[PDB]
């Protein structure tokens, strides 16, 4: 899933990639080729490194399901992790299957 | 937890493209800029 | 009775008159489902009326959820707008309402065995299966769910009079296997 | 300054009515500007 890409890790990668290709240090196929580089290696950490529960309440504002990828808006919304409180207005979720 | 994350990514991802960039023919002077250019745009 | 089936429930279709790119309608107009692999239609949601629609390619809607004929045809036609501002040549024809629901209480308990074996005509009732007695009723055609509690449901009505007909129907048959 | 947004996988989406929970794993999130991650989160949202 290119699903990690537009994150911050995965958009200063791509930032990063496209001065080098601007400057042409590197070709784009090089970029593209450490992109995919980045998908396998930001989901293999995802799901063998990090082990912890997040909780999150709010209004639904919207939601769009279409390609098997649901797409939400919550507003006013409230993280919950246990060393407590993450408030926000907006907050926009993206979510493959 | 996550800058421990991130650094992983990062040095697994510049050590798997390594050989990519040797195989097309460009410097590993320029592996250490993406991999400098990356992690400061993190911060 | 001083008792009154109150609405809950108005099926309508209309037809928008034109053919409908589903997939365009998905991913821009907002709270929308389109998963044609299980469904072929866009499911649209709104808050006011708070009602969802069935949308077509075809061109051919289904409001549902509404409590009143008035909410019913105004909810589908926004729909319509929503699918008219879209860019589509939307239109509103034929807006009919299909399927109305009511419910009310009798305020006593029923011998619902009792009734199924007179009423074995109209009625089935299999307790384990399913706790309310079904009634089908012929004049007018429409379907009733009673429960022991004195809880109804009436469904199946074209037009509001139906379901009140049903209910002025039903409760003499009703009273004569309440509980005591 | 920060779009907030989180980038994730579903487990089971589900709706009642207007009440919707989120059944969510393997997430990035990026609230107020500051990074998060998460292998599950449960949400509740009225629409």
């Amino acid at each position: 899933y290119q699903l990690y890409r537009n994150t911050t890790l995965g958009n200063s990668l791509q930032e990063s990639l496209d001065e080098l290709i601007q400057s042409q240090q590197i070709t784009p196929q090089l970029a593209l080729q450490v992109l995919l580089q980045f998908d396998k290696a930001i989901n293999a950490a995802l799901a063998q490194r990090v082990r912890n529960r997040v909780n999150f309440r709010g209004s639904l504002n919207t939601y769009r399901f279409c390609d098997n990828v649901w797409t939400f808006v919550l507003n006013d919304v409230e993280f919950r992790e246990v060393t407590e409180l993450i408030k926000v207005d907006k907050v926009k979720i993206v979510a493959c299957d | 937890t996550v800058p421990k994350l991130y650094r992983s990514v990062i040095e697994d991802v510049i050590n798997d493209v390594r050989d990519i960039f040797l195989d097309d023919g460009v410097d590993e002077q320029v592996l250490m800029e993406l991999k400098t250019l990356w992690e400061n745009k993190l911060m | 009775s001083g008792i009154v089936p109150q609405l809950q429930n108005i099926v309508s279709t209309v037809n928008l008159g034109c053919k409908l790119d589903l997939k365009t309608i998905a991913l821009r107009a907002r709270n929308a489902e389109y998963n044609p692999k299980r469904f072929a239609a866009v499911i649209m949601r709104i808050r006011e009326p708070r009602t969802t629609a069935l949308i077509f390619s075809s061109g051919k809607m289904v409001c549902t959820g509404a409590k009143s004929e008035e909410q019913s045809r105004l909810a589908a036609r926004k729909y319509a707008r929503v699918v008219q501002k879209l860019g589509f040549p939307a239109k509103f024809l034929d807006f009919k309402i299909q399927n109305m629901v009511g419910s009310c209480d009798v305020k006593f308990p029923i011998r619902l065995e009792g009734l199924v074996l007179t009423h074995q005509q109209f009625s089935s009732y299999e307790p384990e299966l399913f706790p309310g007695l079904i009634y089908r009723m012929i004049k007018p055609r429409i379907v009733l769910l009673i429960f022991v509690s004195g809880k109804v449901v009436l469904t199946g009505a074209k037009v509001r009079a139906e379901i009140y007909e049903a209910f002025e129907n039903i409760y003499p048959i009703l009273k004569g296997f309440r509980k005591t | 300054d920060t779009e907030n947004v989180v980038v994730c996988q579903y487990d089971k989406i589900h709706r009642s009515k207007n009440k919707w929970k989120f059944h969510l794993k393997d997430g990035i999130m990026n609230l107020n500007g500051r990074d998060y991650i998460f292998s599950k989160a449960i949400g509740d949202a009225e629409w």
